[PDB]
C-alpha cells in the first residue's frame, strides 16, 4: 500500500542512463522492459500518461522537455526506437574529436543532432524554431524563481528580442549555432559526474 | 595597476544565449537524465 517511496537515481539509474549514452549493453535493455511496462501494461510504446508514472515529470517545472524529448505533440506513443534515441543522445563526441577515421561513426548526438535535440525539447508548437511562448515558458521558469512580473515580462521580451538573429522572434538553430562556436556544448550533452 | 584599459577589444558583454543555455542545458540534462527508470511496481 502507500510508503516513503522516495526514488533515487543510485548507481543502478545511473549506470543504466550512463550505458544507453555511453554503451549499449543490456543493462539498459533491461531498464526499457519496466519503463515500457508504465505502459498499463501494453510493453510497446510509451504516452504521456505513462512519463508521469515517474517521480520526474510529475515534479517538474517544464517537463516540456521530457514529453518532447521522446515525442514532439503529435503522436500519442513513443516505441523503443526513439527510447534509446533520446535517453542515449547524450552519447560523448568520439568521431569528430579531431579524428577523422574511428570505427563506427553513427548519427546521433552530433552537432546538426544537438540542435535537433534541445530543439524537440523547446519545440512544444513545431513552428521549427522556439517561438516566444515556448521560449518564456522556460526562461522565466528558469529566472522566475528570484525575479518579479514586470521584471520578468520586460527581461523575457528583451531576450528574445535580443538574441532574435534569425529575426524570427524565435530561435532554435541560428544563434544557438552560433553560440556552440564559443562552447563545445556538444561535449556537454554527456552525464557523468565522475571527476 | 601596470598595464591600462580599453585597449583592444576586450571581452565581449554577457550574452543571453549563454547564460540561459548554461543552465538549461545543465537543468535539461540531469532533468531528462534523472528519469532512468527501474522502479516498476507492476501492480
Ligand atoms: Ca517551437
Ligand atoms: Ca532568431
Amino acid at each position: 500500500m502507500g510508503s516513503r517511496a522516495s526514488t533515487l537515481l543510485r548507481d543502478e539509474e545511473l549506470e543504466e542512463i550512463k550505458k544507453e549514452t555511453g554503451f549499449s549493453h543490456s543493462q539498459i535493455t533491461r531498464l526499457y522492459s519496466r519503463f515500457t511496462s508504465l505502459d498499463k501494461g501494453e510493453n510497446g510504446t510509451l504516452s504521456r500518461e505513462d512519463f508521469q508514472r515517474i517521480p520526474e515529470l510529475a515534479i517538474n517545472p517544464l517537463g516540456d522537455r521530457i514529453i518532447n524529448a521522446f515525442f514532439p505533440e503529435g503522436e500519442d506513443q513513443v516505441n523503443f526506437r526513439g527510447f534509446m534515441r533520446t535517453l542515449a543522445h547524450f552519447r560523448p563526441i568520439e568521431d569528430n574529436e579531431k579524428s577523422k577515421d574511428v570505427n563506427g561513426p553513427e548519427p546521433l548526438n552530433s552537432r546538426s543532432n544537438k540542435l535537433h535535440f534541445a530543439f524537440r525539447l523547446y519545440d512544444l508548437d513545431k513552428d521549427e524554431k522556439i517561438s516566444r511562448d515556448e521560449l518564456l515558458q522556460v526562461l522565466r521558469m528558469m529566472v522566475g524563481v528570484n525575479i518579479s512580473d514586470e521584471q520578468l515580462g520586460s527581461i523575457a521580451d528583451r531576450t528574445i528580442q535580443e538574441a532574435d538573429q534569425d529575426g524570427d522572434s524565435a530561435i532554435s538553430f541560428t544563434e544557438f549555432v552560433k553560440v556552440l562556436e564559443k562552447v563545445d556544448v556538444e561535449q556537454k550533452m554527456s552525464i557523468r559526474f565522475l571527476h | 595597476v601596470d598595464l591600462l584599459a580599453v585597449k583592444k577589444k576586450q571581452e565581449t558583454k554577457r550574452s543571453i544565449n549563454e547564460e540561459i543555455h548554461t543552465q538549461f542545458l545543465d537543468h535539461l540534462l540531469t532533468g531528462i537524465e534523472d528519469i532512468c527508470g527501474h522502479y516498476g511496481h507492476h501492480h
